[PDB]
């Protein structure tokens, strides 16, 4: 039993960790979808300038 | 959690309910309040926690209600 | 050692010596059986504090592929019932384990495993959210002789490939892991019955100078995918020729193509007419619709038999059969008897320890039960008349029809003695045929069904197929329930005389008061009141007119609450009897041999060389005479 | 022992995760920080061509 209480707070807190990096990715992410719409329409005023 | 424990526990709500005949019922409620009834008009008044439990037993009812067992669940696991 | 050994394996409309060799099962009984087992206590030891890895174990336990082959996208699944026993006298306690499937283990808010980002994990991980494989009892223990009726089962409702690994982990004993491969394809590609064993087909020794060499039939099966159109390439057997001082040698004798329904079979014969005692390697390809391969090799050796005595000096007529001296004196050669042990490990079912040769396993569910499957026809002569008996049980509460179907067994359109010419072409080379063609079967009856095959002037050794058919009597159940309608009119008729001319409303014509139904009599208005409250909608999820009003999706709820009550009715207003019709199948494997062959025990197999020599000595096969033309 | 088994088993599997988890989102750090010049870039050269 102690053995596995060990091992289960161990496995708990990695998984944690993981769901929390999951979370950053996630507003990172959102952070930089919204600035791409903006590299596209420059893209399309550049096609159109030429 | 609803097949452990909610399912399971109205399953055996019903079958104990449905068990329970109409007509019985009736009389039940029909003796106990009846009962409330001849106390209150023989005697003067009617107190809460000081009955003579003698004459007039309403506890009884309660007693005579579906009491259901308990098995196990998983959201608390 | 407590062990286990598997007695039989039963699948739907595949043979039952086709399912053992499919799954291998000749070396998994055999490893079973006996094994030092000095690797095994490592494995268990690091099975023990968790040190295990399923890939690290599927390395060092060398896997058992059990094939379940191609599956059609959407297809039936496919369910392998296996008999598991104890041959040994210790119980046997035995655990499926697979790292990967749960231990027995709780799980509480432990996130499923993540992105394997590996194929193979992935794969296994799909199998496992999809229950692509499933084994039923998992863990399992038995007493010596019980029978345990494991059950494994695959689903193919993916695209793709599938590989599995388990193993069986006898508590007290070895380890063995088992493979369970599979893929689904999603479109038609034709694949071929491939076993290992199938694949180099093991030729029977056969003598050098033999004046008619036996047939000998290689079956395919389509499996999973649409029909096969087979084409054999008769090239490398014409080079072999060529080789051989141009002498026929390995020649196919059916057609040289064809085509396979699915689920199919196809015969093919071949004559091997060897020139020395070498072995005969001829690899032949097989051309399907779609470009495939699917190359087969052919092994067969001389048998180098003992010199023809003149006629002056000759053995005359009016040795055990078990003993490794029978397969001796058939063939000489030191590598004859070997290529004759490797042939019966190949397609002799008999001579595997482990299979029962019984209906076993799948007593659940099957409609009717064969006493005895795997049924071998003995050893015949050229022109023999050789009987067997199989007798069907409605295990079914109804009635069973009962057809007879040959797969590449069936009679040319019993043969007339002059007339056997009509046997050329046909892969058989003689007419089965069955008593009962297609009869009904009452429940719990018993039918004897009289098997007879009538062997023609070729000598051959056929391994075949038949199928049965067993349906559910839709005419027999009608006219129960047709005898059961006109009793109850009957009864009606009775109630009838017994009170003349009830009266019935025929219509209402301009009731000008609204007049409701009669009243019932008060004890039968109280039973259906109670009736009302039976069923009565549970008081958690009812919506009163006002709630419903106020909040919409309590309203839905109720709404749907409404529907599901009453779908709930329609389930058991479904009569769920009348289960599909069931094809059982029954492999029948015999030896048409000469008398030339059969005086000198020359083809004949050591399990039946008792048998045979009976049927020389004393006449014990029937030969049907007839009239002659003449 | 199956619970600690079981535990150890997942443990290294969602560390083994997190390590990848933690590389992929380097990467994504990468990618974003290759997004923003480009907005400026895009907007020079759009001057220079009008």
């Amino acid at each position: 039993r102690k053995e596995r209480d060990f091992h289960r707070m161990h496995h708990k807190r990695v998984a944690q960790e993981k769901n929390k990096l999951l979370t950053d990715l996630r507003r990172l992410k959102e952070h930089y979808a919204k600035y791409e719409p903006t590299i596209l329409e420059l893209k399309k005023k550049y096609e159109t300038l030429m | 959690w609803s097949t452990q424990v909610f399912d399971t526990i109205q399953g055996r709500l019903q079958a104990a309910v449905d068990a329970r005949d109409p007509a019985a019922i009736e009389s039940r409620l029909k003796t106990q309040y009846d009962q409330y009834l001849h106390t209150t008009n023989t005697k003067v008044a009617v107190f809460r926690d000081v009955i003579i439990e003698q004459d007039y037993n309403p506890l009884a009812a309660a007693d005579a209600a579906i009491r259901v067992p308990t098995g196990d669940i998983r959201d608390p696991l | 050692f407590p062990t286990l050994e598997v007695t039989d394996v039963y699948c739907e409309g595949l043979p039952k010596q086709l399912l053992w060799q499919l799954l291998g099962l000749n070396d998994l009984n055999h490893h079973l059986r006996t094994e030092v087992t000095a690797t095994e206590l490592r494995l268990r030891a690091a099975q023990d504090r968790g040190a295990l890895t399923t890939e690290a174990a599927s390395a060092a336990m060398r896997p058992f592929l059990m094939e379940f082959g191609t599956h059609g996208l959407g297809g039936r699944p496919r369910v392998v019932h296996v008999e598991i026993s104890n041959p040994t006298p210790l119980p046997a306690s035995w655990q499926l384990h697979s790292f990967d499937d749960p231990d027995g283990v709780e799980l509480e808010n432990w996130v499923e495993p993540g992105r394997p980002r590996t194929e193979g994990e992935r794969m296994r991980d799909l199998i496992a959210e999809y229950k692509l494989f499933e084994m039923r009892p998992r863990s399992g223990e038995l007493e010596p002789g019980a029978r345990c009726t494991v059950t494994i089962e695959f689903r193919p409702s993916v695209e793709g490939s599938f590989e599995l690994p388990v193993f069986l982990h006898i508590t007290d004993g070895k380890r063995l892991r088992l493979q369970l491969q599979a893929v689904t394809t999603p479109e038609p590609l034709q694949l071929l019955a491939l076993p290992p064993p199938l694949r180099t087909f093991r030729l029977e020794p056969v003598a050098l100078g033999e004046r008619a060499p036996p047939l000998q039939m290689y079956v395919l099966r389509n499996g999973g995918p649409a029909p096969l159109h087979w084409r054999l390439d008769t090239a490398p057997l014409a080079a072999l020729a060529e080789a051989s001082w141009g002498h026929p040698v390995l020649e196919l004798v059916g057609p040289e193509e064809g085509d396979i329904e699915e689920g199919g079979v196809a015969a093919i014969n071949w004559r091997f007419s060897p020139l020395e005692a070498k072995e005969y390697r001829v690899e032949v390809p097989v051309l399907l619709g779609d470009g495939g391969i699917e190359v087969i090799e052919l092994l067969g050796r001389g048998f180098a038999p003992p010199p023809a005595p003149p006629h002056g000096a000759a053995a005359v007529q009016l040795d055990d059969d078990t003993p490794a001296a029978a397969l001796d004196s058939v063939g000489g050669d030191a590598e004859a008897e070997a290529a004759r042990a490797a042939a019966a490990a190949d397609r002799d079912w008999i001579t595997w320890r482990g299979l029962s040769s019984a209906p076993s396993a799948g007593m659940a569910g099957r409609l009717a039960l064969v006493d005895h499957d795997l049924v071998s026809l003995g050893v015949t002569p050229v022109r023999g008349l050789t009987r067997r008996i199989i007798v069907l049980t409605n295990k079914s509460r109804y009635p069973l029809a009962f057809d007879w179907d040959l797969g590449c067994l069936a009679p040319p359109p019993l043969l007339p003695a002059s007339q056997l010419q009509l046997l050329a072409g046909r892969p058989l080379q003689g007419a089965l045929a069955i008593s009962p063609a297609a009869g009904s079967l009452e429940p719990g009856e018993r039918l004897v069904c009289r098997v007879s095959l009538h062997a023609g002037v070729t000598p051959q050794v056929f391994e075949g197929e038949v199928r049965c058919h067993v349906r559910i009597d839709d005419d027999a159940v009608a006219e129960a329930e047709a005898a059961a309608a006109a009793a109850a009119a009957a009864g009606a008729a009775a109630v009838a005389a017994e009170l003349p001319f009830v009266e019935q409303v025929e219509e209402v014509i301009a009731e000008a008061p609204v007049r409701g139904p009669p009243a019932p009599p008060p004890a039968v208005a109280a039973a259906q009141r109670a009736s009302r409250l039976r069923s009565r909608l549970p008081v958690h999820q009812y919506m009163t007119t006002a709630v419903r009003t106020r909040i919409e999706p309590l309203n839905a709820a109720f709404t749907a609450t409404m529907e599901a009550r009453t779908r709930r009715l329609a389930d058991a207003t479904r009569p769920p009897s009348w289960p599909e019709p069931q094809s059982i199948s029954v492999t029948l494997r015999g030896r048409i041999l000469d008398e030339r062959q059969l005086g000198a025990l020359r083809y004949v197999p050591p399990h039946e060389r008792a048998a045979a020599r009976a049927a020389v000595v004393a006449g014990a096969a029937w030969v049907p005479p007839a009239m002659v033309p003449f």
